[PDB]
RNA sequence: UUUCGGGAAUUCUUCUCUGCGGGAUUCCUUUGUAUGCACAAGGUGAAAUUUUGGGCAACAGCAGGUCUGUGAUGCUCCUCAAUGUUCUGGGCGACACGCGCACUACAAUGUCAGUGAGAACAAGAACGAACCUACUUGAUCAAAAGAGUGGGGAAACCCCGGAAUCACAUAGACCCACUUGGGACCGAGGAUUGCAAUUAUUGGUCGCGCAACGAGGAAUGUCUCGUAGGCGCAGCUCAUCAAACUGUGCCGAUUACGUCCCU
């Protein structure tokens, strides 16, 4: 009598999607109970991604030296944020991260080749730097404040999902497209 | 930053937190502690009432984090 | 009767595994109820220090290591009979001690 | 923004070696111009063969090598 | 009228689990005396009930199993537990059972997760001197 | 039926705790206002039921693991200790405190002096803790 | 609620202290009461550690006043106190409120005057 | 039906202990090969590329360090008011300064007060005792410390080794402030090690906290998986004192798997 697992035994996994054809190789969206899985993603080159975006998400909480190696506190503050997200958009909350990731990094890059040379931008880059860019944001908004991190974590990312400048990826994703441009 | 947050909510602020606070979507301490300018404190206390009450429902738990939504 | 518990200990693994043999032959030749051998657990003594003589260099260390190996042997035999068994000529470097049990 | 598939690997350029040469094939429509057309761009992130790329203008081209 | 009974063994890094699982009258599962859904927190809880939810709860019908562990910490105990009951399973329907079946058990487990049969060998390294840790060399100044 | 540990432990400790201030006859002894619960702590404790609540944990602590002295309990009580500008270490909690909450356990009927060396359990104490699972079960 | 007699700043023992906070940490403001000292000081004197300081009433100043003032006859022991066997004077008392300014004045001029090595 | 005894009685080696063995070899499949030596991806598998981490390591050299390790040493200096030796006292610890390496922080992914579960390497004494520990007493009223029975040549006692990160649906306090952040500096009792505690021991209590510090310019160190970082614990020095070193376990990531721009 096996049943898919549904994340806190409350989300549903079932038709997760991403609407850009590009990345559909590198997020994933295998169904799973909880962040923790312990295994050995760094063994090869492209193995990182199929670990579950979700835990991917917790893995960027662990940053400082006060924050170093708490991965059941990253769960934690993950079950709020979640919550947190359904109330603010009556959506499914797994699909609104995904959408985030979806668009939280640029897809031109300018490097020191060239002065500097506009490149292209890795699916896997794209999706390394939507993570890190939006956990950053979230962590320095909550730094000497009244708002929580949960609550902080939960607005950046329905930002970054609608696209909107309020968000700090998409703020920093639009200069770094933008200086590209220049540099073409 | 003066931040002069209260600490002893007046009959003033006592209104709004009974009339419009349940009409809310996504209510927190922090959330209500900057609407009526009162210390998170007093804030948390005044919401814990309302559950008792049944004037909104809880949704989220944990010990350090309470989030609240509208009936 | 009695129970005479018989304690090999040594430095060097071969000598006290050897021990251990021949006295295992003789009282199975003496038609002795036998429990065991039993190998305890074995434990090293470490000393670490520094290789250079007096403060100068890179600051390097070697580490010297002492291993002690350990077998019991449990008979069931009145004492005048044990001697009998225990009696030839051990290896140097082997400790054999005789004791009775309560 | 357009979309390309990589279909070869024209090994690791630049200085310090943290750019890669391959070359994309714009799948674009069927019936369409720039169909199985073929470009030479230049990565800036890891990549393999059969990777996807979100091309903002498909009218440059790299230089070789 | 005859004992049904097996017992097998789970690692993860120095934690070591034995579970002994047994024939009875109604399903209990217990780690070191408290039953499942006793144990704290949520997230090492729902780890352990995956050993359950993966092939489902119909297998586990009446045996009774009780897990021992000793060694390691909060989490290397939790994934030690989870693997020491999915193979006490497969361990019990390879005796009282055929082989259809337990094969159809055993590939669910494997598709999951590997580590839910199969021990993780990964161990601390050795620290070594003129290092803080394991690869930290010490600090060098110039001037 | 029920017995300990098949409950959650801090709600069968809450039960006893209010079962002793209710039922009046505990013997609180007064140093419990005045005092540390050990020196490791920095300040006092910030609950008025804080020896109530005590005492039933070390009730508890003997159900499990019987012939406990006051230097096992010490450990099961202890904290780590800041120490202003130096690295932080391990102390086990004071002993006097464990004294006093199994001197009080034993007037009541619930702890005796053991066998061969540590404190033990008595008829009564084994009925009393099994009777209170239940009712937590219960709710 | 508010009561019209709340006050921002209370006057203590010749220190303003601040209205605004819990009682047992408005009057670690004095000195010579720790925090250790302020809890066992409302305990004495009856008062909730809940309530904000600037609640407090006339009649409840005078009882913490004169609890600071003489905590050995309100029944606080005498290894809780920071003066134990003054050097000059022999008696066990109890220091606040500029007098520990004094008294430290006192102690170094002291050992000056008869020339030690820490003074 | 469950639960308890660190009753008793049978029989047994899954877990633990260990002396000698087995096991992995590019072994199998497909790529490109470049047909030789091989490589990449996958399979098999506990483990898949020097399996992982150490130890050992040629030949030539440096006027590198050590005459403060030795009953290893040439030449030379002092040698009875000794540069020998012992004893008393002081110094090696002085400071508005400069530089290296650490420890503690600047807070809410927090501080405080509770409650839960839960490691590994180790060490222990010379006619009995000088060493390590458990238990209860002190206790009809503070810490920590007096004291009394016992146990342990150390898989046997400590010990079912109740470590700290951690967790808590604890309906706990605080609310963005140099603040319940921080804990430097200093005052007053009292105990302990020692022949001796002031120029220099170390714990414990009340007070001081009003001392900077709100994330650190130019510069710069280490690091690729059970790793970095975080967290405690043993040993060593040791009568007394670890912000050091040598080991041990616990929680546990981001990034690359490339190049010859700098060195
Ligand atoms: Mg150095
Ligand atoms: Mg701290
Ligand atoms: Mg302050
Ligand atoms: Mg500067």
């Amino acid at each position: 009598s096996s049943k898919t697992p549904k994340l806190f035994n409350k989300w549903s996994f079932e038709g997760l999607e991403t609407s850009e054809l590009a990345l559909r190789d590198h997020i994933s969206t295998t169904a799973a109970y909880v962040p923790h899985t312990s295994g050995r993603w760094q063994k090869r080159r492209f193995y990182k991604a199929r670990m579950p975006i979700v835990e991917r998400l917790a893995n960027g909480l662990m940053f400082k030296g006060r924050g170093n190696g708490r991965k059941l506190q990253a769960a934690r503050l993950l079950k709020h944020t979640l919550e947190i997200i359904h109330l603010l958009t009556d959506e499914n909350p797994l699909q609104v991260v995904v959408d985030a990731v979806s668009k939280g990094a640029p897809r031109e890059d300018s490097t020191r080749v060239g002065r500097r040379q506009a490149v292209d931008v890795s699916p896997m880059r794209r999706v390394n730097e939507a993570i890190y860019q939006m956990c950053k944001g979230a962590r320095e908004a909550a730094f000497r404040n009244l708002k929580s991190m949960p609550e902080c974590l939960a607005d950046e990312i329905v930002n970054a999902s609608k696209g909107s400048s309020n968000s700090y990826a998409i703020k920093k994703k639009d200069e770094v497209e933008r200086v590209a441009k220049a540099n073409r | 930053e003066a931040l002069q947050n209260a600490v002893m909510f007046d009959k003033e602020t006592y209104d709004k937190l009974r009339s419009e606070v349940p009409k809310y979507k996504l209510i927190t301490p922090s959330i209500i502690s900057d609407r009526l300018k009162i210390a998170v404190s007093i804030a948390a206390a005044g919401l814990k009432q309302l559950c008792r009450e049944k004037l909104i429902r809880l949704v989220s738990c944990s010990s350090k984090t309470r989030v609240y939504t509208r009936i | 009767g009695q129970t005479v518990r018989l304690t090999i200990t040594s430095r060097n693994a071969k000598a006290v595994e050897s021990v251990t043999s021949q006295l295992l032959t003789r009282a199975r030749d003496e038609k002795v109820t036998i429990h065991g051998p039993v190998r305890l657990p074995t434990r090293t003594l470490k000393i670490t220090t520094r290789k250079t003589p007096c403060g100068n260099g890179t600051n390097t260390w070697d580490t010297f290591e002492l291993k002690i190996y350990k077998r019991i042997i449990d008979l069931h035999a009145p004492t005048e009979q044990v001697k009998k068994i225990t009696s030839f000529t051990m290896e140097s470097g082997v400790d054999v001690s005789i004791t009775i049990l309560d | 923004a357009q979309v390309g598939l990589i279909i070869k690997v024209l090994g690791r350029t630049g200085s310090r070696g943290n750019v890669t040469q391959v070359r994309v094939r714009l799948m674009a429509e069927a019936g369409s111009p720039d169909y199985n057309r073929t470009i030479v761009r230049n990565v800036k992130g890891p990549c393999k063969e059969n990777d996807m790329l979100s091309l903002m203008e498909t009218e440059r081209e790299a230089r070789r090598l | 009228y005859a004992l049904k009974q097996v017992q097998t063994f789970g690692k993860k890094k120095t934690a070591i689990a034995v579970a002994t699982v047994t024939k009875a009258a109604q399903c209990n599962i217990k780690v070191n005396g408290v039953p499942l859904q006793q144990i704290l927190p949520d997230t090492l809880r729902a780890k352990i009930m995956e050993a359950i939810t993966v092939v489902g709860s119909k297998y586990y019908s009446r045996l009774r199993i009780d897990v021992a562990v000793h060694g390691g910490g909060q989490v290397s105990q939790a994934y030690a537990a989870r693997q020491a009951i999915a193979k006490g399973l497969i361990a019990f329907f390879q005796k009282y059972h055929n082989e259809v079946e337990k094969a159809a058990l055993k590939d669910k487990f494997l598709a999951y997760d590997k580590f839910l049969l199969i021990a993780d060998p990964r161990r601390c390294e050795p620290k070594k001197w003129g290092r803080h840790s394991a690869r930290t060399r010490f600090t060098k100044s110039y001037r | 039926g029920a017995s300990l540990k098949d409950v959650s432990a801090w709600r069968w400790i809450k039960t006893a705790a209010r079962h002793f201030k209710q039922e009046g006859k505990i013997f609180v002894p007064n140093c419990t206002e005045i005092m540390k619960s050990s020196h490791g702590r920095e300040r006092a404790p910030q609950n008025p039921d804080w020896y109530y609540i005590r005492c039933a944990a070390v009730l508890r602590a003997i159900y499990l693991r019987p012939g406990v002295g006051y230097g096992g309990l010490s450990k099961r009580f202890g904290n780590k200790k800041n120490y202003g500008s130096r690295p932080e270490h391990t102390v086990t909690s004071s002993t006097g405190p464990l004294h006093w909450a199994c001197k009080s356990l034993t007037k009541l009927g619930l702890v005796e002096p053991g066998a061969q060396s540590g404190q033990r359990l008595t008829r009564k104490g084994h009925k009393f803790a099994d009777s209170l699972a239940f009712q937590v079960q219960i709710r | 609620l508010i009561p019209d007699h709340f006050q921002h700043i209370v006057r203590l023992l010749n220190t303003n202290v601040e209205g605004k906070r819990k009682v047992p940490f408005a009057l670690r403001m004095v000195k010579g009461v720790g925090i250790r000292f302020a809890y066992l000081v409302c305990k004495k004197a009856g008062i909730d550690v809940e309530r904000r300081a600037g609640t407090l009433t006339a009649e409840e100043l005078e009882k913490i006043a004169e609890i600071i003032a003489d905590p050995a006859k309100f029944k606080i022991p005498d290894w809780f106190l920071n003066r134990q066997r003054d050097p000059k004077t022999g008696k066990t008392e109890h220091l606040s409120s500029s007098m520990v300014d004094t008294r430290l004045r006192d102690d170094l001029e002291r050992l000056k005057k008869m020339r030690a090595h820490r003074g």
